[PDB]
This record gives C-alpha cells, structure tokens and sequence, in this order.
C-alpha cells in the first residue's frame, strides 16, 4: 500500500517509497550489453562491467528514446533495486517539460499492461522540485545530465507557452572538461576516463562571479591551482579549467552552441509570462539538478539576473541543499499528500479510457 | 464592505476579523474586496505546501460566489499598495 516515486534522469534514476526523506536508489540509467555475438545488464552491473560491454543510455536529453531498454530499467528498478512487485504499488514518474504527449501515453501504457500497477501518476521534474522548496508559484532552473529547462510555475502549474530547453548540462560539460584538459597535456578519452572527468568536474570546478577577471588574473592567483588524485594514485593539476568548464552554462559558444546562456534563458522565459507574474518570478527562482551544484552559481545567477530585470525588481535565487534529488523528495511530498490520492490514475480508469486518460488527470 | 477567512491546517474555512493584526507568516488569508471587485489570497512567508495548495482551492470556490471579481494570488513581504491601504 506504499506508493513508489521514480525519477528518470537521462544519467541517474532515484527511486525511492513515497514518504522517504530521500531516494532509496540512486543509479545509472544505463543498459549495457557484451560486444560479442552482436543477453544484458542494467544500472550498476553495467558499470561493474563497463569493459566489456556497450553502454546504451535510454533517456536521451531527458526524453525516453529507447523502450524496449527503458522496460528494463524500469523492471530492474522495481525488482532489483526496490524489491518489490510493481502490481502492489502506486507509481508516481517523473518526465521533462514538453514531454511529448505520445511518450506520456506510452508510459503509461507500459505500466498498466506490462507492469501491471494498481495506480500511477506522471509529473513534471521542475514542478516537484518548485513543491520540494515549499512554492507553488516560482521559476526553477532544473539542469541534470542531459537537458537543462527554464520553468515557469504559477499557483501549482507550469506555463508551457514560456519554457525554455537547452541541450547543455553536465555530461556536455564533462565532455568539455576534458577537451581543454589537453591543454596541459592530459589525455582522457576512454568511457573510464571520461568518468574520471566528471568527478574531476564535481569536485574541483565553481562558477566565478567575474568569469574575465577570474581569466586574467589565473596567472598571479596562488589558490587558484588544485591537484587531483587518480585512482591509480597519480595526480594531476588544473588551474583556470575549473570554472572555464562550468562558464560553458552562461556562454555556450564555449562547446559551439549559440543558444543564450541560462541566465538569459531565464530571463526570457519570464519575458514570456504576464506582466503581473514577473515579480513572483524574479523573487523565486529555484535551481534544481546536479548541475546547479557548483560553488558559486547561485551568487553569479543573482549577478546576471539583476543586470537584465528592472533596477527595483527583488530578485532572490534558491538554491536548496538537496537540489541534487529535491525532484524526488517533491514527488515523495505530493504522492503523500492526502488530497493527492484522488489524482492517482487507476487500473480501472485505463481500462475504461486508455492510455488517452493521463491527459486528463496529469 | 471587506470580509476575511483562515484555511487552517485541517483544511477547514474559517471567518476571522479583516484588519491589520490577522496577518502572519503562517498563515494563507483571503480577504474579499467588493469595491474592487478582487479576491486577495495572502500567503505568509512561512506558509507550509499544503496550506497555499488549498488555499488556491478556497479562493477558487469563493470566486463562484463573484464569477467575475478578480483573483490576485499575493505574497508577505511584496503585497500591493491596494491592499496594504485595505487594512491599514
Ligand atoms: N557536485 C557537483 N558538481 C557539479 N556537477 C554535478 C555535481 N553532482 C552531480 N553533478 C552532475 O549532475 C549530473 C546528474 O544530475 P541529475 O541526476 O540531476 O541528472 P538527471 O536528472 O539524470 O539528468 P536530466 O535531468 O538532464 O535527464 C551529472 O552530469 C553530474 O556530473
Ligand atoms: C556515480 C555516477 C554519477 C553520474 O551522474 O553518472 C551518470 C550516468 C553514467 C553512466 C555511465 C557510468 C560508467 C556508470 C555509473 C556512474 C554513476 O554516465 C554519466 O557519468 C555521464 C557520462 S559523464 C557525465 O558527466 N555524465 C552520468
Ligand atoms: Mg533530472
């Protein structure tokens, strides 16, 4: 009778029990297969083998691409990971903003006819993570590992006509981290290597306030310069790499895309919305996602933000402690609230209507 | 004329008296202003989640009694000029 709560990220899932503090599991979204031959493993023994097999990653810039491997990932969430029969479970999911509406049919599909779930309810990533922070009106910035959204929230609802996606979050950041790493004669290429990168990225990277004077006085800096050890002990050091990787968020020309930055995104997202909302808005922007993490993005989205709305609008970024999970820790919060319980979808409803049924109630 | 409601935390509407003292950080108010045609839900700062979901859901059912009367969701801290004149 407990409700489960999975998040399909485009790199991690966290799955969880609806009423846990935080995400039970946390794993790849990934299904890898042995080259030879031309059977498979998902999520962590994926990795555990990472040599031998082809990595395939069904979630594709937060958009599901792959169903018959994302029937495994979710077979695998629901048995391996949680230990439990998904026909015992209400399921709440999670998909992307802009979600097209055929993916919203076929999931649900699938967990009625192939998961068999008594109940089932999608919501939208930036959404819960707005009810996660305690809003229900606000703009989040929700950047994970494939896509990055601006998302306008207004008493509970999302406004669609004025959200903004940008095909820039961290797996493009690490790809770039380790391009300029180069520079300094480091060569990482390899799927290990490149893992070995993101970590580098999580651990010693930040976003400068002054991305120019942080560049120009790189030379004179005494702390700027970090070591890094590897894991078969050698180390290496970077210096002006740790915040020209995370730069690449508010200049895109740094990976060849001319799309605005993400603080421009949000800018012209609220630009989108009524006049009447903006205040709300500005004085509400909530990050989510673990590319938000870097230190100092909040203080130079404040920066941004400020430079482009009105000189007397109160502006103020949220940036939660566990804006890592805070889209599952909001779907753990909504499927336990009482009043959430009429807006499951049932088994009967599906039967009645079909998969046409979760435009209706989601 | 002016009235004044409280969405409590076990979701019940409640009258309470329209003036200066009622506002709290708690709290999600509605206050009904028939000479301007508007309906004022107030939320206070530390207003939990379940409180300002249902107190969009009461300022929707109260706006069936006056179809055509504004609604303006407000903020502590950012209300406007009209209303702060409203209760002091
Ligand atoms: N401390 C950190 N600093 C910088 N980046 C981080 C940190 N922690 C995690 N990340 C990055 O966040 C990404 C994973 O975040 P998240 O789980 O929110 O993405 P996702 O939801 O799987 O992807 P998406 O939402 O784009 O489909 C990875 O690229 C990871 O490198
Ligand atoms: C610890 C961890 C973090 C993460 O975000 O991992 C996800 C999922 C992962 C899948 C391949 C990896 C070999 C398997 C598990 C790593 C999972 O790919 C990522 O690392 C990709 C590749 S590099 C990057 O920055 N994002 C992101
Ligand atoms: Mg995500």
């Amino acid at each position: 009778t407990t409700a489960l709560v999975c998040d399909n990220g485009s790199g991690l899932v966290k799955a969880g029990f609806a009423g846990d503090d935080a995400p039970r599991a946390v794993f790849p979204s990934i299904v890898g297969r042995p080259r030879h031959q031309g059977d498979s493993y998902v999520g962590d023994e994926a990795q555990s083998k990472r040599g031998i097999l082809t990595l395939k990653y069904p979630i594709e810039h937060g958009i599901i691409t792959n169903w018959d491997d994302m029937e495994k990932i979710w077979h695998h969430t629901f048995y391996n990971e949680l230990r439990v029969a998904p026909e015992e479970h209400p399921t709440l999911l999670t998909e992307a903003p802009l979600n097209p509406k055929a993916n919203r049919e076929k999931m649900t599909q699938i967990m009625f006819e192939t998961f068999n779930v008594p109940a089932m309810y999608v919501a939208i990533q930036a959404v819960l993570s707005l009810y996660a922070s305690g809003r229900t009106t606000g703009i989040v910035l929700d950047s994970g590992d494939g896509v990055t959204h601006n998302v306008p929230i207004y008493e509970g609802y999302a406004l669609p006509h004025a959200i903004m996606r940008l095909d820039l979050a961290g797996r493009d950041l690490t790809d770039y981290l380790m391009k300029i790493l180069t520079e300094r004669g480091y060569s990482f290429v390899t799927t290990a290597e490149r893992e070995i990168v993101r970590d580098i990225k999580e651990k010693l990277c930040y976003v400068a306030l002054d991305f120019e004077n942080e560049m120009a006085t790189a030379a004179s800096s005494s702390s700027l310069e970090k070591s890094y050890e590897l894991p078969d002990g050698q180390v290496i050091t970077i210096g002006n790499e740790r915040f020209r990787c995370p730069e690449t968020l508010f200049q895109p020309s740094f990976i060849g895309m001319e799309s605005a930055g993400i603080h421009e995104t949000t800018y012209n997202s609220i630009m989108k919305c009524d006049i009447d909302i903006r205040k709300d808005l500005y004085a509400n922007n909530v990050m989510s996602g673990g590319t938000t993490m870097y230190p100092g993005i909040a203080d130079r989205m404040q920066k941004e933000i400020t430079a482009l709305a009105p000189s007397t609008m109160k502006i103020k970024i949220i940036a939660p402690p566990e804006r890592k999970y805070s889209v599952w820790i909001g779907g753990s919060i909504l499927a336990s609230l009482s009043t959430f319980q009429q807006m499951w979808i049932t088994k009967q409803e599906y039967d009645e209507a079909g998969p046409s049924i979760v435009h209706r109630k989601c | 004329m002016v009235e004044a409601f409280e969405i409590d935390s076990d979701a019940k509407l409640t009258e309470t008296k329209a003036r200066a003292s009622t506002i709290d950080t708690e709290k999600v108010l509605v206050f009904i202003d028939h000479d301007e045609k508007t309906i004022y839900l107030w939320r206070g700062a530390k207003a939990e989640l379940f409180k300002k979901l249902m107190g969009t859901r009461v300022a929707a059912k109260l706006s069936h009694n006056y179809p055509k009367y504004r609604i303006r969701p407000i903020t502590e801290g950012s209300e406007p000029a009209a209303f702060l004149d409203l209760l002091g």
